[PDB]
RNA sequence: CGUCGUCAGCUCGUGCCGUGAGGUGUUGGGUUAAGUCCCGCAACGAGCGCAACCCCCGCCGUUAGUUGCCAGCGGUUCGGCCGGGCACUCUAACGGGACUGCCCGCGAAAGCGGGAGGAAGGAGGGGACGACGUCUGGUCAGCAUGGCCCUUACGGCCUGGGCGACACACGUGCUACAAUGCCCACUACAAAGCGAUGCCACCCGGCAACGGGGAGCUAAUCGCAAAAAGGUGGGCCCAGUUCGGAUUGGGGUCUGCAACCCGACCCCAUGAAGCCGGAAUCGCUAGUAAUCGCGGAUCAGCCAUGCCGCGGUGAAUACG
């Protein structure tokens, strides 16, 4: 009837729905591609399906809120990740190995004082 | 910070631009915040006693 | 660019509006 | 519009005025010096021309 | 339709006091809409360490409010007797508009 | 690196011929992170590589990359006074290293106005054993071989 | 010179606050002004009582204020007069209306601010510092306490040269965020100048 | 590309105290310190002496100069 | 408060060695980010420091639902707008989870390598946190304080000027020299913050700054706010240019008693140097550098291109 799976990157948060049709995508209204309109990356997203040769066999509804296209472009690849286990729970033997079951915890480094950026620190001259 | 310059509580500007803040514990007019009435280093002295309600160490 | 006062980077810089960067 | 010859003429005119009252803003065209009230300690070189470098006093950190 | 709306500096000093608002009127009124949390809002104060120069010091002190809602529709007498005069939180204060 | 050996990054393939080696070429071509322009810039020419070239983009890319490898390099190195220049092979990491960014850097001391061309003709005369990248790749060879009488301060 | 104020590093666990009332934007300053005016006062009278907190606590025109004494005699007065002229002197500041409990302190020897005063009073009284310090070390620690240490600034003696005096026992760890270590300060006007004075008590831990 | 709007300002101590010679024709000087103040044509004529902040410097007020602030014509610094 | 230095150290107690200063312990072998741990040993333990206990970010669950969504149903001015519903995102409080715990390999042990599960590991990523001491380090100008000095004044009020001067020298930066670019238009994703005379919706007058009018907000429910880079379409066509905006002339807005000295902003004209920088020299090992915009404190206004902080996109390289 319906597939959940939740998804979140480098602060971004994507709801993954997945039902058994054609397998097209609506993401928060806009057609996958037209959300991402342009955008080498894009491609990424929909991997997990590639991996079990899903895509054309679903389709996909997602809610997508949080940072920036790219970061939900990887939310999204989770989502779908996640999402397709609950559906069948043995996917995880093919679609963990390459990690899209991993939550990437890269997220931005705290701007420290004294330095311009982080880890940027200020020059000197004649030191 | 000397007695005769704290006539900044004398309100009476004569133009309400000649009014400026002044610490109200050492009178240290270059640093004063708002939210406190208090300069930059009685903030960080009161902060570490524990007599500022609420006002923890940040940290993130 | 980012100097350039009348310009839409010019203003988006200087943090401003005008013939340039209207409200909208 | 006031264009080319003519404008350049106003244009000069107009600095010649305020060059000839005791107008300090006039005074400021008289010695060549940036007139809209910047700093002359550094950066005033499109107003000055080239560098005049001359000789200096080497430590008192300078830096 | 009673909306409470609670604030406090210690997120105890406010889990326990609106707290009780919520086991004490769950014999009065509706059945409360359980507390509901609510953004924080913090307010950072970076300050230079020591006094004259240092310009790299700081070291950082924030005073972050916090917030709780409640809401009990449904108002009987005997909440606004449960609640009325039974509080206990002295880092507390509250805002009530029903 | 006092420490560990830091290992390699190891980089996720090509969104459309899945090779690794391309995402690579694409992140030396890239610049402030504007990795969007970076992949089209890459794509644009291998579409140029299509049209006024019958070969597949592909393979005329590694076969550049291929000719741009340096085998042999010169290192410095002080040895009694003087700083001897020591002739010595090339690791398979670091060909690939200076092969990608030799290419980026003649492809963009070409004059035709287009980025994505540059590329594409870069990548091309490079195919072909000509451009600004080989000549750098046997200007290194040449630098070394040339020096191979220090060579016994083998390092 | 590093380390931060032993307190207000642990405040958020091992240590509460000394004025615990919300406020805020117009107010917060108003209100907390006061409270330094309240203090202010209370200090330069209960100094013979022994003071060592002022707890402040509010919630509206009806103040907390629960000073903690070693000598609670000393502060309430005879059968209870001078808790009035201070209880009144207190509304001649702050028309606010508000109380003034009084709680005992048991065993002023494991009171950092005590410690630190006590030492600070010998000091002024010309007492051999390093004694002062050492006995005062054993005091505290002599009566409970898993650790303390004493620490006295400079010109011990009234010596030309500014020195540093030490003194120390058991576990101290002013790094361990959990220690619950009471810290104490106290200065020491003298004819040749202040000295200020450290008192740091360790008490349990968890 | 100067500016203040609705309102030329001027110190009324010279204003008021200027005028009222222009009832009497002139005078003979004036000093204030209201360097601050803007030009009105009834200033012309006159010559009113401004303040370095050290010195009671005599400026003639003609008609090509009113607009102007008084100040622009009594110089501050000394340079060179 | 800075600093060596977040460096892996500095010591004590008792014992033992030495006429003594002192030594042993703290050295040795293995290991570690670490005086971390293991094995050894006339040493046995301990204190300060390391680590841990605290905060932010990674995954899951409970409680709570005016944030949220047809997930799921009916309606629609089809705006999650309406009813309704807490599932989901989220909000904030608490609970779980990682410990070389399990599997194979070497080892005496600590542990090293490898593998499974897992959101995640072998300190998962970033903070707070700085030992005994050193520099006669910095600050009597924040405050405090010994001593010395001044008291019609080395005090106090005021107006004005100065701290904004310049032939020059240096440091830290901003903008840029352009096509991986600049301009115009259209269109899309963020986080963290701030708002009472304060944020300013919307409407009108103005090219505009801004003015007039005026709704809501007491602020997860209103406003600042537009994110910018980006995607789509057009223009420019390699030129000191539709690059670059200094400088200067004029008009004007706004704050403020007042913007000459000496404010910011808008519009017209002007349109400089600069075509990538000598010797020499600085930063950063990953969501880092690089690049893009957003907020805040101070604050009437503002010389912010500074400082503290936020998220977007997102590398190269490390033999040694
Ligand atoms: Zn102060």
């Amino acid at each position: 009837e319906q597939y959940y799976g939740t998804g979140r990157r480098k602060e971004a948060v994507a709801r993954v729905f997945l039902r058994p049709g054609n397998g097209k995508v609506t993401v928060n209204g806009q057609d996958f591609n037209e959300y991402f309109q342009g955008l080498v990356r894009a491609v990424a997203a929909l991997e997990p399906l590639r991996a079990v040769d899903a895509l054309g066999r679903f389709d996909a509804y997602i809610t997508v809120r949080g940072g920036g296209k790219s970061g939900q472009i990887d939310a999204i690849k989770l989502g779908i990740a996640r999402a397709l286990v609950q559906y069948n729970p043995d996917y995880r033997a093919k679609l963990k190995p390459l990690g899209f079951l991993t939550r990437d915890a890269r997220v931005v480094e705290r701007k420290k004082y004294g330095k311009h950026k982080a880890r940027r620190a200020p020059q000197y001259s004649k030191r | 910070a000397r007695k005769a310059l704290i006539e900044k509580a004398k309100r009476t500007p004569k133009f309400k631009v000649r009014a400026y803040t002044r610490c109200v514990r050492c009178g240290r007019a270059r640093s004063v915040y708002r939210f406190f009435g208090l300069c930059r280093i009685c903030l960080r002295e009161l902060a570490h006693k524990g007599q500022l309600p609420g006002v923890r160490k940040a940290s993130w | 660019g980012k100097g350039d006062r009348r310009t839409r980077r010019g203003k988006i810089w200087r943090g401003t509006y005008g013939k340039y960067r209207p409200r909208k | 519009w006031k264009l080319e010859g003519e404008l350049r003429a106003e244009v000069a005119a107009n600095i010649k005025r305020l060059m000839d009252i005791g107008c300090y803003r006039g005074l400021r065209h008289r010695r060549g010096l940036p007139v809209r009230g910047q700093r002359t300690r550094t950066n005033a070189r499109t107003r000055k021309g080239p560098r005049k470098t001359v000789a200096g006093k080497k430590k008192a950190p300078r830096k | 339709k009673i909306r409470i709306k609670l604030r406090g500096f210690d997120h105890k000093t406010l889990d326990a006091s609106a707290q009780k608002i919520v086991e004490a009127a769950r014999r009065s009124g509706a059945q409360v809409s359980g507390p509901i949390p609510l953004p924080t809002r913090v307010r950072r104060f970076t300050v230079i360490r020591g006094p004259f120069k240092h310009k790299d010091s700081r070291e950082h002190f924030e005073l972050r409010t916090h917030n709780r809602l409640v809401d009990i529709i449904n108002p009987n007498r005997k909440t606004i007797e449960q609640l009325m005069t039974l509080d206990l939180p002295t880092g507390v204060e509250i805002e009530i508009k029903t | 690196a006092r420490r560990r050996r830091a290992e390699v990054r190891q980089l996720q393939p090509d969104l459309v011929y899945g090779d690794v080696l391309v995402t690579a070429f694409i992140n030396k071509i890239m610049r402030d992170g504007k990795k969007n322009l970076a992949a089209r810039i890459f794509y644009d020419a291998c579409k140029i590589i299509q049209e006024k070239t019958g070969q597949e983009p592909l393979k005329v890319f590694k076969q550049a990359v291929e000719n741009v490898k340096p085998r042999m390099e010169v290192r410095s190195r002080r040895v009694g006074g003087a700083n001897y220049q020591v002739p010595m092979e090339v690791s398979p990491r670091r060909q690939q290293s200076l092969a990608l960014r030799w290419l980026v850097q003649a492809a963009n001391q070409r004059p035709e106005r287009r980025a994505a061309v540059r590329i594409a003709h870069e990548l091309m005369d490079a195919a072909e054993g000509k451009g600004g990248a080989v000549k750098k790749k046997e200007d290194v060879e040449r630098m070394a071989e040339a020096n191979r009488a220090y060579a016994h301060y083998r390092w | 010179g590093n380390k931060i104020h032993p307190i207000g590093f642990r405040l958020g666990i091992t240590r509460d606050w000394e004025s615990r009332w919300y406020a805020g934007k117009k107010q917060y300053r108003h209100l907390l002004l006061e409270d330094q005016r309240i203090r202010g006062l209370l200090e330069k009278e209960l100094y013979s009582a022994g003071l060592a907190r002022v707890d402040i606590e509010r919630a509206a025109d009806n103040v907390a204020v629960t000073v903690h004494v070693a000598k609670p005699g000393v502060v309430i007065g005879r059968g209870g007069e001078r808790i009035r002229v201070l209880r009144e002197e207190l509304a001649k500041l702050t028309g606010k209306n508000v109380a003034l409990n009084v709680q005992e302190v048991q065993n002023p020897n494991l009171s950092a601010p005590l410690v630190a005063q006590r030492v600070a009073e010998q000091i002024e009284r010309r007492f051999a510092v390093r004694r002062a310090i050492k006995q005062a070390v054993q005091r505290v620690m002599e009566s409970g306490a898993k650790g303390a240490k004493v620490i006295v600034s400079g010109r011990i003696g009234g010596a030309e040269q500014a020195r540093t005096e030490w003194a120390a026992q058991g576990r101290v760890p002013l790094h361990t965020l959990r220690a619950n270590i009471d810290y104490g300060f106290a200065l020491a006007r003298t004819t040749y100048g202040v000295l200020g004075v450290k008192a740091y008590i360790f008490l349990g831990e968890v | 590309p100067r500016s203040l709007k609705k309102g030329v300002f001027v110190d009324d101590h010279l204003l008021e105290k200027v005028l009222e010679l222009n009832a009497k024709g002139e005078k003979r000087l004036i000093k204030t310190w209201s360097r601050r103040s803007t030009i009105v044509p009834e200033m012309v004529g006159h010559t009113i002496a401004v303040y370095n902040g050290k010195q009671h410097v005599p400026v003639y007020i003609t008609e090509n100069m009113v607009g102007h602030k008084l100040g622009e014509f009594a110089p501050t610094r000394t340079y060179r």
